[PDB]
RNA sequence: AUCGAGAGG
């Protein structure tokens, strides 16, 4: 995720031949979709996208002071002084093509940090499990191989579907599944019943 | 920082005091001290009801009497308006928590999307102590190559992130690619 | 903790510039960026990856063990 | 509530999910690991047997593999385990529990179980890497926007279990929502986007591109588009490859705007026969709306050739897409300097009002509306002056922003962004309220510490000249944290709430069902509806139409 | 003039003309009897409940109404032929797939209608984002508690 | 000289090499740049065993450090994939196999550079495995600083490897490709709020061409024949040799193309 | 670990609800996101 | 853990042709070819020198996912040429083109000074 | 309001049209005036419109009032869907809650009404009760498992 | 092999519409008082004029892949600078004896005025349209 | 209470199978294909149980009593053939 | 287990 509000997962590993190229030849470690930042609204991250490319190339620190007065028109003559674009949007090159992208993309040193999340940490599949005893149902959490739960706003769902058999299956046979006797005549489970 | 007539009303603590102060810092003589400010009195400590009593200015200059070409990025300040007050607040960014003082521009950003990435970077990896290969704590993240970000809030250098970063500052492209 | 060997988008090395560059900066009085250029780490990300780092390895070396 | 209503249940996996283009919508991408790990019981028949030798042989390990195998005595074999599981035969009436494999049904949820769309039946795709794959689309019904989204798949095990998946809770089948008459799942993000894109007349597509864009429609006629424009060069305008995208026999008429059959303006849509004749492809038209190409397609051609179109579209869009390229950029977000000082004068020209306004409320000379107290009556004026204003100076950035420019662009495909982002990023982002109500005087008389006594005007009160690129000053700023704290504590209050009405609305209509009379009962069968809805028919395949004699003079009626 | 409606009497129509190939200079063939009577038996031929018992039959009739004054708009004789030319086995056509359209449009019996009810307000709801009145989910709350205290009541006088 | 495409150099140096490519397609010249990154095969350490580690510094760290080093490969050609040679771990032409012990006698804090690094398998007269330094002083790249009492043991097995395994077997950091410097072709559409000339510089690549006469019409037809492109080698294979191995490694993967459909 | 030093619980008429008596002694965006926000705050 | 091996990208396993060639179907000269274990680069080159010859009618390249490198490309040719035969005579003339720039810069390098 | 009604020539015109809004509700006595139309006045409260209306005026102004929070939203909710619980409130006589005030309270089932709240109260009034369910619900036969009559369960499946 | 309709235009209007490869072209025809016609041309592909006489004419020859041109094989259908290929989405008459034909090819729209060439203007969907200097 | 029996004559229920019966059906004769009861409908190419389901109701092969229940509880009883399935 | 705390959507 950013250091500004925007977080995400990495859908791919692209090889850095694949990857878009500009003229100077640096390829972007990361590539993030436009559409995400005008619903969130951050101006920003590239605000700093543009203040950390003037910074890197002047090799001077950059301050993103809040309530400081700062002029994104003169971090953009900066920038046209190094002979970059003022908006930092950048020619690139499409990796497999090797033509022009038609339209320039946006290419800024942007600070991002690794959020503690890891997806091979958290993935647990259970294909069967062990059960607590009392429920007879299965146990709780990746640690002890546990089954997950089944909502029962999750079983509205499905008897909105309407597959009676889908529930049961899931209800019954999935999950704590259980064969008794109970006598008739006393209406009750009184029986007990030795079977040998 | 407290502020007071003199001619014109004037912040109490002047130049020469941070000049001291300064000279001070470098050594690493006459030793400046923020209790050496208290004692002088230049900066007091103030209650929230006590905060009702007193009237403060954002900024130093504002303060100043003011007696024409203004650039257009410039975020449009009203003028304060106010002929006396009783203080001067140090700077914005300090009413900022260490997590917002993180964050590169709030000043330019949404509120919420702030909040959010106050919440992310206590669980952003960072190198937690220089101690961390003699400790052992139960579960431990080090960056291999931590890195310093390239913007840095003037807060930051006393908030030591710089000297104990949690990111990397990767180049990063706004694109449609494959739709990833 | 240590110089990173490479820049990670250029790929070009880094390790050999860092030790000079950091008394490069003292022995002119340089700007950084100046010092920089004369390493020939042109490109912004392979200046990125030196100027961003830090060696915390100094501060592991301190530790007696 | 608990355990008996609801069970952890065995088969269940979950993953960090990503949206991969490529993958069809219908199916999931589900990690190889989950899938190994994961087993469904399948009787041994004639011709199942012989495959299925070969997955036991291959094992446990590897996928097409067999975690167990199941006498008919049904003393449970252990796969990795058994010496004889290198010599075992097969038999017959015994059941081998089968690695999870390709084109197998299963059911995937995200955990807001507010709608059955939400837990939909998906083809197994088998996928090397770890997170759950799923189309772009599917993502609106699953309402899943995946930065850390994890979601939850079940496996049947049982045949009818698993016809009842496939039967009534694929993804084609729920297409088309039952609330809303609407489509669910529509066309989104860059695909959106570039498909406005590659509508336009302007963009054109070459020979090369056009071939493969051809190829990577799944299904081609083979016949290639004759040239929009020949003589000059071979040159294809980017609706006929869509075209070819388009299900042959198709027809789609849409005026929203002076759409005139020349179209000038390019708005509003002829297709027919799958073939484009005018317009520019905007959200509506790939939209879940009723009357998009969606339910259109669902309903004439049936669901599972608007999945594969859902896929098509993709394909070709993101290919050319990835052609052009896109990029927000801060340029979008500045805005012109004429325009700006234009700006200012507004924003100025609100101030002064406000101060007038109070002025005369001042001089106790005033007009107070009946039933509205003269406090009340001057602040609901002047917060309307401030919010005419932050609407009117965004109009102005709107006008002012070109064509080119990019945000624009996601706005006019419907992609992603609103007019109300463009202007509190352009110029102006408004009041901040808070319990409905101009910021208040924590102390008496003073909003903040800094503010001076008994000031009603706009700035002790918080509405923000400044743009967002312009920066804030630390007033505003804080001014906007309140708005904003006081906006997320409702949302997880309404999230709170939602939860116990839900559930409430659900406890009280589970009984209530369709029944062979068309009677619509209770358990009891008490009849809530003899027929149901009113009409004794299913909410979907029902879209507004026009009727036609109601409306128009009398004249025109028997004309 | 726009209401939820079974079948998209205009999409089948446009499809008849691209299907049929239709030109306007070509008189129709249809009759003029034809076509009113072809209707009329096309309002005959859709049930929403199957039998005869004259209550159900007329709730039927009533369930259908709506509908037929739809039909009878979309199709009628000097409308059938200004539109279009339609040959008369266009029309047949027309007329096959409104009725087929139709029964598929019938609700299958046993779908559970209030739990696609609840959750069809349940996702809007949730969703749901908070000259005055009780809003959104106070408002929802209130109507759904059938609470006596209101906080807004309001009364329109006409 | 040749018939097709004609390569002018505009600068050599050891490090990088600035060339002006005419009469190419521009599919060709994207495919060798993307071989030449990738397709190029060079050595680098495949395997590192660490004795004893006493530095700060995790062995895993260590050796990854390690794997990055450049190793030199001018007679790469002649060393054979370990996949493919007939010894069961390494053999050595297969393997080039490097030692490094450095303990931290100084008081002053120890550093460890490749310049230490030393091969104990045969070179065959191939001059591989040599590390590769550009300073002026010889230091080599610090793979660790050492504590002073601190001793660090470890051998590596250095193996052939292609830059699309790894990133540490490319050859080449940097490849600079310019084609439509006057944007004749007009592939890409600028972005400018008031004018496109002042917001995008103009590139040194424009000035070669000819500006373009504003009368003349666009051409649909054209598709550049020129393109202007810079190579950077890191030296484990020289600028000279990576850009005739791309081409070359671009001519076997064709020939096995060729070689499979004739066996097909 | 500094900010987790610097903590503010409230027990539990509009706590969550940034005030201007809040100005200057508390972070005005630190706050917990999901049920208790704004209940803690970092000063 | 689930991620596979840059290797299996890399080189054939279990014996999987580089090569397979099935017919197109709806066009009568048109041929897919799934090349396997081959990357974008070479596709691209291939079908470029396809697109150059007169004769082949249809060429293109693509690929069902990134993940695996897996390439498809699909020829159609004029009446009288075997689309084996134009995929080979295109590969041919890179080889030529190839072995021609290599030698003006061996000469070009040869001529530079430094 | 400016409501639209028909013209002379029958095209759809608009005509404005004076209202008055009130703060309290009383139903009864505001009817009863000159100068209204008692046909058009509506109660925003629905318990006031039923009361002098009658239950199905109250079922009427249900429909209203959930229309007009999901119009707010923008949002669209087929009639038949918001219709299912104004029927289950207008059904009883009585308006009934979502609440266990009502809800839970209705008698059919025995677990159906034990699942919402207060589940071990209901259970020990109905062994009192010597209760007989059914058990026909969707909740009560997932708490027994046994398939429901629902959907595919619903219709027995017999051999030809 | 007959051309449907050839008329002599000359444009009113060149506008450069919202997209600047594709302008519009108002026209008015030449010797004909009742024949108007409204096309998006591409001013990259072609040169226009605001005042200019263009010929005009409509083919139905001169389904099957787009060949690629061999010049041996290829004849020119026309010497023609500009043709188009495309379907008619409507045929309509602004007044009688007055018929107004519409043409789009990929998007690209035509308006065509008059009855002299209506019975010139077919059914059939395929047309191509030729513009000569 | 017993013997509710619906006259085949007087039968008033949908004809069309309900989606709900189609699936039971076809996941009740793809349960026995996977028995390997034996399958009437000549079959081509396909392993899966559900497909050959599909199949025979399309052949109309499967012989199955689908019984249409009312609220009242007389019980009407359709063949699968009866059922018009589109 | 239990209870708590914290965190993700
Ligand atoms: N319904 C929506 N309409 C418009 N934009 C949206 C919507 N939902 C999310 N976005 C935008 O998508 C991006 C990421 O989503 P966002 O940050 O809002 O997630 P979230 O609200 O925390 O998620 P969740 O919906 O799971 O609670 C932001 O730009 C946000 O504005
Ligand atoms: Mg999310
Ligand atoms: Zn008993
Ligand atoms: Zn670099
Ligand atoms: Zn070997």
């Amino acid at each position: 995720a950013s250091r500004h509000g925007q977080k995400g997962t990495i859908g791919i590993t692209y090889r850095r031949e694949d990857m878009p190229f500009t003229a100077e030849g640096i390829v972007p470690d990361l590539i993030i979709n436009p559409h995400a930042i005008p619903s969130r609204m951050t101006v920003a991250h590239l605000i700093e996208c543009l203040l950390s490319k003037v910074a890197a190339l002047s090799g001077n620190e950059g301050d993103a002071s809040p309530f400081t007065d700062i002029t994104v028109e003169g971090i953009s003559k900066l920038l046209r002084e190094h002979g970059y674009q003022s908006r930092g949007f950048e020619v690139m090159y499409n990796g497999h093509t090797g033509k022009k992208l038609m339209a320039q993309i946006f290419f800024g040193p942007t600070y991002y940090q690794r959020l503690r999340h890891m997806v091979d940490d958290k993935i647990h599949a259970r294909a069967r499990g062990p059960m607590q005893v009392l429920t007879r149902q299965p146990v709780e959490g990746r640690s002890r191989d546990g089954g997950l739960r089944f909502g029962e706003m999750e079983r509205d769902c499905m008897i909105a579907h309407g597959a009676a058999s889908f529930l049961k299956e899931r209800l019954m046979e999935a999950s704590d599944a259980f064969r008794v006797h109970i006598c008739g005549i006393c209406g009750l489970m009184t029986v007990i019943a030795k079977l040998n | 920082f407290i502020v007071e007539d003199d001619g014109h009303k004037e912040l109490k603590v002047r130049k020469g005091h941070i000049a001291k102060l300064m000279a001070t810092e470098y050594q690493d003589v006459e030793e400046y001290t923020w209790s050496s400010l208290l004692n002088e009195g230049l900066v007091e400590y103030i209650d929230a009801e006590e905060e009702e009593s007193i009237l403060i200015a954002m900024q130093p200059e504002d303060l100043e009497p003011a007696e024409l070409d203004v650039d257009p990025a410039k975020r449009i300040r009203v003028s304060h308006h106010a002929t006396t007050f009783t203080h001067c607040e140090i700077h914005p960014s300090m009413i900022l928590g260490v997590a917002a003082s993180i964050i590169p521009f709030p000043d330019h950003n949404q509120s919420p999307r702030n909040t959010y990435q106050s919440a992310m970077g206590k669980q952003a990896m960072g190198v937690f102590l220089t101690n961390y290969n003699v400790r052992m704590d139960t579960m431990a993240n080090i960056l291999y190559y931590p890195q310093k970000p390239l913007g840095t809030t003037r807060a930051m250098e006393y908030l030591k992130f710089r000297e104990l970063p949690a990111g990397q500052n990767a180049i990063v492209a706004i694109a449609c690619y494959s739709g990833y | 903790m240590i110089v990173p060997v490479r820049c990670f988008s250029c790929g070009k090395v880094v390790g050999d510039k860092w030790e000079s560059y950091l008394n490069l900066l003292q022995e002119d009085e340089l700007d950084e960026g100046t010092a920089l250029s004369r390493l020939g780490l042109k490109r912004y990300c392979c200046r990125r990856m030196i100027l961003t780092h830090v060696d915390l390895i100094e501060k592991f070396l301190r530790y007696n063990p | 509530r608990g355990n008996l209503m609801g069970k952890r249940v065995d088969f269940s996996a979950r993953t960090v999910i990503s949206g991969d283009p490529n993958l069809e919508l219908d199916q999931v991408g589900v990690p190889k690991s989950i899938a190994k790990t994961l087993t469904y019981p399948e009787v041994v028949t004639p011709y199942n047997i012989d495959r299925l030798t070969q997955l036991v042989r291959n094992g446990p390990n590897e996928h097409p593999g067999a975690k167990y195998v199941i006498r008919d005595s049904g003393d449970r074999i252990d796969l990795r385990y058994s010496k004889r599981a290198g010599d075992i035969q097969l038999q017959y009436g015994w059941k081998v529990e089968r690695h999870i494999m390709d084109n197998d049904p299963v059911l995937f949820n995200r955990q807001p179980s507010l709608h059955k769309m939400s837990m939909m039946a998906h083809r197994v795709k088998v996928i090397p890497y770890s997170t759950f794959r799923l189309n772009l689309s599917v993502t609106s019904p699953y309402n899943a926007d995946f930065d850390g989204d994890e979601m939850n798949l079940h496996v049947p095990q049982s045949e009818e279990t698993r016809a009842e998946l496939s039967q009534l809770c694929a993804v084609p089948l729920q297409i088309v929502s039952p609330q809303s008459n609407k489509p669910c799942m529509g066309i989104v993000q860059d695909t959106l986007c570039g498909i406005r894109k590659l509508t336009l007349r302007d963009t054109f597509i070459e020979l090369d591109q056009v071939l493969n864009m051809l190829y990577w429609v799944p299904d081609w006629d083979g016949v290639i588009p004759t040239p929009a424009i020949i003589k000059p060069k071979p040159l294809w305008s980017g609706k006929q490859i869509l075209s070819v995208a388009i299900p042959n026999g198709i027809h789609l008429q849409r005026f929203d705007e002076g759409t005139t059959l020349l179209s000038p303006k390019d708005n509003g849509m002829l297709i027919i026969d799958g073939q484009i004749i005018f317009g520019v492809v905007e959200k509506k038209t790939v939209g879940s709306s009723n009357g998009g190409l969606i339910h259109v397609v669902t309903r004439e051609k049936g669901p599972q050739v608007c999945a594969k179109l859902f896929g098509n579209i993709q394909k070709v869009v993101n290919f050319w897409l990835l052609h052009n390229g896109f990029s927000t950029g801060i340029g979008d977000t500045i805005a012109d300097g004429p325009t700006m000082r234009e700006i200012t004068e507004t924003i100025a020209e609100a101030k002064k009002k406000v101060l007038d306004v109070t002025k005369e409320a001042q001089a106790n000379l005033l007009t107070a509306k009946h039933g509205m107290t003269l406090r009340e009556s001057f602040e609901d004026n002047v917060v309307r002056f401030l919010n005419e204003a932050r609407d009117k100076a965004g109009r102005l950035a709107e006008v002012n922003l070109k064509d080119l420019n990019n945000v624009k662009q996601m706005v006019m495909a419907g992609s992603k962004g609103s007019f109300i982002n463009i202007a509190q990023m352009s110029a102006c982002v408004g009041q901040q309220s808070v319990e409905g109500k101009r910021i208040a005087f924590g102390f008496v008389d003073r909003t903040l510490p800094h503010f001076s006594k008994d000031d009603y005007s706009p700035e002790s009160k918080g509405f923000v000249e400044n743009s967002y690129l312009r920066g804030l000053t630390p007033q505003e700023f804080f001014f906007h944290a309140m708005g904003g704290r006081e906006g997320l504590i409702d949302t997880a209050v309404k999230t709170a709430e939602t939860g116990y009405i839900q559930r409430r609305l659900v406890k009280a209509l589970e009984d209530i069902m369709v029944h062979y009379d068309n009677t619509t009962r209770n358990s009891l069968g008490n009849v809530i509806q003899f027929i149901y809805g009113e009409d004794g028919m299913d909410a979907a395949h029902i879209e507004k139409q026009s009727l036609d004699t109601i409306g128009g003079s009398d004249a025109a009626f028997e004309k | 003039a726009n209401w939820p409606l079974p079948v998209n009497i205009r999409r089948i129509i446009q499809n008849a003309q691209q299907t049929f190939h239709i030109d306007h200079t070509k008189p129709s063939d249809l009759t003029i009897k034809d076509i009113v009577l072809g209707v009329k038996d096309l309002q005959e031929n859709l049930l929403v409940l199957r039998g005869k018992n004259e209550i159900i039959q007329n709730a039927q009739r009533d369930a259908v109404t709506l509908f037929c004054c739809l039909l009878r708009s979309r199709l009628a004789t000097r409308r059938v032929l200004q539109e279009y030319r339609l040959t008369k086995q266009a029309f047949d056509w027309v007329l096959s797939n409104i009725e087929a359209q139709f029964l598929r449009s019938v609700v299958h019996p046993g779908e559970m209608v209030g739990v696609l009810a609840a959750q069809s307000i349940g996702e809007p709801a949730t969703q749901m984002t908070l000259k005055k009145v009780t809003s959104g989910v106070p408002r929802l709350k209130e109507i759904l508690n059938v609470a006596k205290n209101m906080k807004t009541p309001s009364l329109t006088v006409y | 000289s040749e018939e097709g495409p004609q390569v002018k150099i505009r600068e050599a140096s050891k490090d990088n090499v600035d060339f002006i490519l005419s009469n190419v397609d521009l599919a060709m010249a994207n495919s060798l740049r993307r071989v030449m990154i990738a397709e190029i095969p060079t050595l680098a350490i495949d395997s590192v065993e660490v004795e004893t580690n006493t530095t700060v510094l995790a062995d895993e760290f260590i050796a990854h450090r390690l794997g990055l080093i450049p190793l030199q490969s001018m007679d790469i050609e002649q060393l054979e994939y370990s996949r493919d040679c007939f010894c069961e771990d390494h053999c050595d032409k297969c393997s080039v196999v490097l030692t490094l012990q450095a303990f931290g006698e100084s008081e002053s804090t120890t550093n460890v550079y490749s310049k230490d690094l030393v091969i104990v398998s045969n070179l065959m007269g191939r001059n591989i495995g040599h590390p590769i330094i550009q300073d002026k002083e010889g230091n080599g790249v610090l793979i660790c600083k050492l504590r002073k009492g601190q001793e660090l043991k470890l051998t590596c097995v250095a193996k052939k490897g292609i830059a699309k395994e790894h990133a540490k077997w490319g050859p080449a950091a940097a490849i600079e490709f310019e084609y439509d410097p006057w944007n004749k072709l007009k592939h890409t559409d600028y972005w400018y709020e008031q004018d496109s000339a002042k917001e995008w510089p103009q590139s040194k690549n424009c000035e070669y061409e000819d500006p373009p006469n504003e009368g003349d019409p666009f051409d649909y037809k054209a598709q550049a024949d020129t393109f202007y492109m810079n190579v950077e080698s890191v030296g484990s294979i020289p600028v000279d040799q990576v850009v005739v191995r791309g081409i070359d490694t671009l001519q076997k993967k064709v020939a096995s193309i060729l070689l499979a459909l004739t066996q097909m | 670990t500094l900010s987790h030093l610097r903590r503010t619980n409230t027990p539990i008429a509009k706590p969550r609800q940034l005030h201007n008596t809040h100005w200057g002694l508390v972070c005005p965006a630190e706050t917990p996101e999901g049920q208790a926000c704004g209940l803690v705050k970092n000063l | 853990m689930n991620a596979p091996d840059r290797f299996e990208l890399f080189l054939l396993g279990e014996g999987e042709s580089k090569l397979k060639i099935d017919p197109d179907t709806k066009a009568p000269n048109a041929v897919v070819i799934t090349f396997e274990k081959e990357d974008h680069t070479l596709g691209n080159l291939i079908r470029a020198e396809l697109l150059n010859d007169r004769k082949v009618l249809f060429a293109a390249y693509k690929v069902e996912h990134p993940f695996f490198a897996r390439f498809k490309l699909r020829i159609q040719t004029t009446e009288g040429y075997d689309p084996k035969d134009a995929l080979k005579n295109a590969c041919n003339s890179i080889i030529n083109k190839l072995g021609a720039l290599k030698t003006n810069f061996e000469t070009e390098w040869n001529l530079q000074t430094l | 309001y400016d409501r639209k009604v028909p013209s002379p020539t029958g095209e759809y015109v608009k005509e404005p049209e004076w209202v008055l809004e009130t703060d309290g509700v009383n139903l009864s006595e505001v009817m009863t005036v000159p100068g209204i139309d008692p046909t058009r006045i509506y109660t925003n409260s629905f318990i006031d419109i039923m009361e002098v209306l009658g239950i199905e005026a109250g079922r009427a102004a249900l429909y209203k009032e959930v229309y007009n929070v999901i119009a707010s939203d923008g949002s669209y909710v087929n009639y038949r869907h918001m219709a299912l619980l104004v029927d289950v409130m207008t059904t009883q006589g009585g308006l009934t809650s979502v609440t266990r005030h009502g809800f839970n309270r209705s008698n059919t089932g025995a677990l159906m009404r034990c699942s919402f709240e207060e589940t071990v109260e209901i259970l020990f009034e109905a062994g009192a009760s010597a209760e007989l369910d059914d058990c026909r619900g969707v909740s009560e036969n997932v708490i027994l498992g046994q398939m429901a009559p629902i959907g595919t369960g619903a219709f027995d499946v017999m051999i030809d | 092999s007959n051309t449907l309709f050839d008329d002599i235009f000359q444009v009113s209007e060149v506008d450069p519409g919202r997209y600047n490869k594709v302008c519009r072209i108002e026209a008015a025809s030449t010797t004909q008082d009742q024949c108007k016609l409204t096309l998006d041309i591409n001013v990259e592909l072609f040169p226009v004029a605001a005042q200019d006489s263009l010929t005009v004419t409509i083919a139905s020859s001169l389904t099957r892949s787009w060949r690629p041109p061999q010049a041996g094989d290829r004849s020119l259908a026309d010497d023609y600078d500009y043709v188009m290929y495309g379907t008619a989405y409507k045929f309509e008459e602004v007044s009688k004896d007055l018929i107004a034909v519409y043409y789009s090819f990929g998007g690209l729209l035509m308006r065509l005025e008059g009855n002299y060439r209506n019975l010139n203007n077919l059914k059939q969907e395929n047309a191509y349209l030729l513009i000569r200097r | 209470l017993k013997e509710k029996a619906i006259p085949k004559d007087q039968r008033a229920t949908t004809p069309y199978m309900t989606k709900y019966e189609r699936a039971r059906i076809l996941g009740t004769r793809a349960l026995q294909i996977s028995m390997n009861a034996p399958v009437f409908v000549d079959l081509e190419g396909e392993t899966d149980p559900l497909r050959i389901a599909m199949k025979e109701l399309a052949e109309k092969k499967i012989p199955l009593v689908i019984r249409r229940y009312l609220p009242d509880g007389s019980f009407e009883d359709w063949s699968v053939e009866e059922l018009i399935v589109d």
